[PDB]
Order: structure tokens, then C-alpha cells, then sequence
């Protein structure tokens, strides 16, 4: 607490902590709406995840 | 429900080789597929065992057990989505055209997951793959879903 560690986590969590790289995003989650998420990821590495 | 489809009972008389109106437990997987149901073989296996039914020892059947097992498999037909079948094979080969190289689909269908014999794999590629060694899976999955 006194370190700043817990305060850096706070400030993080306000922002957007976890940030996924797009391919790293495709592969792992395509399966969720498999048809429409796979198409997206393949069709545009980025546009896909979108 | 009947909609009472009495043609399921008439098809049981076409698969029972003894004519006694019983169908062995080893035929129930293939006859659920012939009535318009595609349960995976592990699912057919589980359900069986789930009910303390051993497919290892002699089996008989009665229509009164085969009817409710077909009705328990009939809810799982919502898993048959063709978007995921064509997108599976679209992730299996590069470039923007739906072609699997011959031996890639034959070795994957025989050795990956539920083992399909290479005799059945050759009977499913016969006609859709020409001598270029490239299977167009847009028409291949269309013809596989025509039966």
C-alpha cells in the first residue's frame, strides 16, 4: 500500500488493464461464435476481433 | 410425438436381420444416423454406459428403449451448424479459395478424434476431389449435408 504497487493497480483498473493483441485474440476465442468470430479474425487480423 | 412418425418403426424392421423386432445396441448408433440424427460416437457411448448398459456383451433391443433413445438424441441436432463446418476447413488451408489438399483431409479424418476408416474416407471424397489433388470443400460440405 505504502509502496505504490497497490495504487498502480488501482489506476490501472480504472483504466483498461488487460489488453489483448488481435491474433492472440482470434485463436483463443474464435470458438465463441465460431462461425462469425473466425471469419472476422481471418478476414482481417484486426477487423476480425472486431 | 407422432407428429407420430411410424416410419421409424418401419425402418427398425429394415435393420433387424432376425425379424424378431429387436435391434442390437451396436446398431443403434448407425440407425440414429439413418433416422436423421447425428450424435457423435462418444455421445452414443456415454449415454449407453450412463444407463449401466454394456455394449461389450450381447445385446438385444426392443423398440421401447430405442424410441426414447432417439428422442433423447433429437435435442442435440441444434449442434449441426454449417457455418462452423465450412469455417473449420477454411482455417485448414491458406489463400482465398476453399481447397484442401487430398491427403490432408484423408489423414485428418482417419486419425484425428473419432477414427473414420480409410475406406469410409475414400467413399466420402470420391467424386468431389478430382485429379488436381484439391478438394473444394464449399461443394464438398454441401454434398455431405445433402444426405
Amino acid at each position: 500500500r505504502c509502496n505504490g504497487v497497490l495504487e498502480g493497480i488501482r489506476i490501472c483498473r480504472k483504466g483498461f488493464p488487460s489488453r489483448v493483441l488481435y491474433a492472440d485474440f482470434k485463436q483463443r476465442y474464435r470458438v465463441l461464435n465460431a462461425s462469425a468470430i473466425p471469419e472476422g479474425q481471418f478476414m482481417d487480423s484486426k477487423k476480425a476481433s472486431e | 410425438s407422432k407428429a407420430a412418425a411410424d416410419d421409424f418403426k418401419e425402418a427398425f424392421l429394415l435393420f433387424d436381420r432376425t425379424g424378431d423386432a429387436k435391434i442390437t445396441a451396436s446398431q443403434v448408433g448407425d440407425i440414429a444416423r439413418a433416422l436423421g440424427q447425428n450424435p457423435t460416437n462418444a455421445e452414443i457411448n456415454k449415454i449407453l454406459g450412463n444407463p449401466s448398459k454394456e455394449e461389450m456383451n450381447a445385446a438385444a433391443i426392443t423398440f421401447e428403449e430405442f424410441l426414447p433413445m432417439l428422442q433423447a438424441a433429437a435435442n442435440n441436432k441444434d449442434q449441426g451448424t454449417f457455418e462452423d463446418f465450412v469455417e473449420g476447413l477454411r482455417v485448414f488451408d491458406k489463400e482465398g479459395n476453399g481447397t484442401v489438399m487430398g491427403a490432408e483431409l484423408r489423414h485428418v479424418l482417419a486419425t484425428l478424434g473419432e477414427k473414420m476408416t480409410e475406406e469410409e474416407v475414400e467413399e466420402l471424397m470420391k467424386g468431389q476431389e478430382d485429379s488436381n489433388g484439391c478438394i473444394n470443400y464449399e461443394a464438398f460440405v454441401k454434398h455431405i449435408m445433402s444426405v
